[PDB]
């Protein structure tokens, strides 16, 4: 599983506030001030119980 | 675990229903009690949702 | 192509220990060591290896300005519990490509220094440890 | 009698862990099949967990 | 991998997995000598497998434990000692291997040797085979 | 070299060649004594050879493996255990040596001892001999 | 005859690791070791030997400008595979007779360095390894 | 010094002389106990000597070899194994010593343990005495 900073959401927030994003670099976009707001993302996969059996029998 | 095939020792007997009846009830999104493998247990652990979209998958 | 300006200077490091910033840090080490087994086959001259496992080792060094380690440990060792800690180190040289941030988890310290002073010498503390896993947060 | 049949219905719903489930399934199939005198050896080789489905490959050796 | 000892529906799972495990097997061979030809041998039958386990029962929730919710060290000790006392036939299994068989307990030793109140143990198990009496 | 165990047409080749191998051979010497002379000895026939093998069954393809395509470790364990249980007569051969004979399995032990899921084993084999059957004279 | 100009200077070395040029290399070592067995004969005063086998050893030292080793190893050790690598070293001094290119193959690393910094000290990385075989591409 | 094993005119000379050799000899002593004086002992006869040799058969012409022209390692193995199989009476001699006697082979073990294809061996020999049947 992974947890990360949401880069696209931060970019959209900075664009909405009106900051010029073209001049800054990726590290500066990541570490820019956002004013009491945090953006994160994560990936998980959820297990399920076993409820069916498929048997392939040879001869 | 999952609640599927959990058996109830308290219950003594239940109204008879055929296998096709149980299957059709389960396909409709109902939680039912069935008699199988020499005991009384629930058929499958599903909730009321029946119609699936792209946003809400079969899971 | 490499430039001399791209070599990271250690003056730009930072350390967090159990969520509190440590401004008196002097150096930080953390390394994973792999264990090998030699494979020898009759009739062949060459010798090969296979991996067996790994272990983590490291250490911290601080200027002596307060009793941080004693408060961190407390009576947890004496009372028989097993305390563990999390450390985060950052290295951000302005002249380099970027930052490098690592999280070192499940830390067990090796000893505790109560007093070590001498007339005419400024005080320092050394604290070795072992750990089991790590995560990378920023890759340069 | 007490010999005929299979206990595979006790695994539905993840009552055991996954590894114990694999072991039990293999043993159940082998012990159930080996009562026929015309069957010589049974092997349950593969075993995979995908969603709620357990798959396996069974190889039966007979006299013919 | 997991390690289980089970008596019918009563099951116990070991909280700390051991450092190693080994299975011993043997076969009997009967030897005779012929005048002027020397020694000869024939197959005589297979023996029962044996297995020995060494680990400890933890007194606190360690990071390396297999799961959470296991009983106290002396609860585990009492349970296994009762099983050995009555001569129960148990089922021993190690997951992800081919080890799944009925056994009987031959020995059980436990000790305390440091300041942590953990209990180290050694358990000796032997394979069990039931005898078939023919009828007519 | 290579190491093979064959039962009729069912052949098995060990994925990893061991670190060493050795053959043990003995002869039976009868001991007696004679008054005022001391101990004497006579020849009492040759004994059956024996060999012991120690290696492991890999759980992955290694650079030092003899060949690719070998079975899983517990498949190898199951095969050898079945052979030992039934008391089969097998043929054991090490190529580029003088070791090529019929054997019978005496002991088999296996274990796991690290994080790699490799299975370490020890196999004990004993030589097998046949006696001729007498024939009725014409 | 020998001229002082013909000695190879180490500044003119180059290294390729897994197919990529390493511009921040500092030194490179690779050496084969031979195992001997002593032979002693009753009635003779001298002692002789016979070769038994061989093994390879070496190491690499780099300036710390990026996280090259962590990307190279990644999670391969943790997941349980057996990563092996190929290295190529070149030594081409303009004043020497010629070049020397060697391929070192089947390399297994000994450990991994996560963090190693100190205030007022420039960063460096050291990485020992073992190998089994080699090839000569350019000879002198 | 040289080491030879000979069966009538068929002779074999070892290519690599061993690191050491030792001869073991014993004598039997019969003990009795007499009332109020204690233990006494008398001579009972001498036992047969024994000798064990460890070395290797080389797979190439080494500098330290005794001579040149010896057979292959497995040729030596086969020759000695045949001698042991038939129970031949052999003559074993080490030059420049007092060791020159008739023997019989008790054991033979050989192995390979490195990358050179040399064969290490151990050979056990026992002194042989023929019994004299008187006539008239």
């Amino acid at each position: 599983s992974t947890v990360e900073i949401d880069f696209e959401a931060q970019k959209s927030y900075l664009k909405s506030k009106g900051v010029d994003l073209s001049y800054m670099t990726l590290q500066e976009i990541k570490e820019a001030n956002t004013g009491s707001k945090v953006f994160l993302k994560a990936k998980i996969k959820v297990l399920d119980a076993m409820e069916d059996i498929d048997l392939s029998i040879e001869i | 675990q999952s609640v599927t095939y959990t058996k109830l020792s308290d219950v003594v007997d239940i109204p008879k229903m055929t296998k096709v009846d149980a299957e059709s009830r389960v396909n409709k999104g109902e939680l039912i009690l069935i008699k199988e493998a020499g005991a009384i247990r629930i058929a499958r652990g599903v909730n009321s949702l029946t119609e699936l979209t792209a946003e809400k998958g079969e899971m | 192509n490499m430039e001399a300006r791209n070599v990271m200077s250690g003056t730009w490091g930072e350390l967090w220990l159990d969520g509190n910033k440590v401004a008196e840090v002097k150096k930080f080490q953390a390394k994973m060591e792999f264990t090998k087994e030699d494979i020898i086959i009759a009739g062949q001259m060459g010798t090969d290896t296979k991996y067996m496992g790994y272990k983590g080792k490291g250490s911290i060094t601080l200027y002596h300005v307060s009793s941080r380690m004693h408060k961190l440990i407390g009576e947890k060792i004496k009372r028989g519990s097993e305390p563990r800690f999390v450390a985060i180190s950052k290295l951000n040289d302005p002249d380099s490509y970027g930052a490098e941030r690592i999280a070192v988890k499940n830390i067990a310290f090796d000893d505790l220094t109560l007093a070590d002073w001498e007339v005419g010498v400024k005080g320092e503390i050394e604290a070795p440890f072992t750990f089991t896993e790590y995560d990378f947060l920023d890759i340069i | 009698s007490l010999e005929y049949g299979t206990e595979l219905s006790e695994l539905i719903g993840q009552k055991y862990t996954k590894g114990l489930t694999e072991s039990e399934a293999s043993r159940f199939i082998k012990e159930a099949l080996l009562i026929n005198p015309y069957i010589l050896e049974v092997n349950v080789k593969s075993a995979n967990f995908n969603r709620d489905i357990l798959s396996a490959n069974v190889k039966v050796s007979t006299i013919y | 991998m997991e390690m289980w000892l089970r008596q019918a529906e009563d099951r116990f799972r070991f909280p700390v997995f051991p450092s190693s495990f080994s299975i011993n097997g043997k076969a009997a061979v009967n030897s005779s000598s012929i005048l002027k030809i020397g020694e000869i041998a024939t197959f005589g039958g297979v023996a029962l497998k044996s297995i020995s386990i060494s680990s400890f029962f933890p007194n606190k929730d360690y990071t390396f434990c297999d799961y959470t919710g296991f009983p106290s060290p002396y609860d585990c000790v009492n349970k296994i000692e009762k099983w050995m006392k009555e001569g129960f036939i148990l089922r021993f299994t190690i997951t992800e291997t081919n080890i799944n068989m009925e056994v009987i307990i031959e020995g059980f030793s436990y000790e305390e040797r440091d300041g942590t109140r953990d209990v180290y143990f050694t358990l000796d198990l032997k394979e069990y085979k039931r005898i078939k009496i023919p009828k007519v």
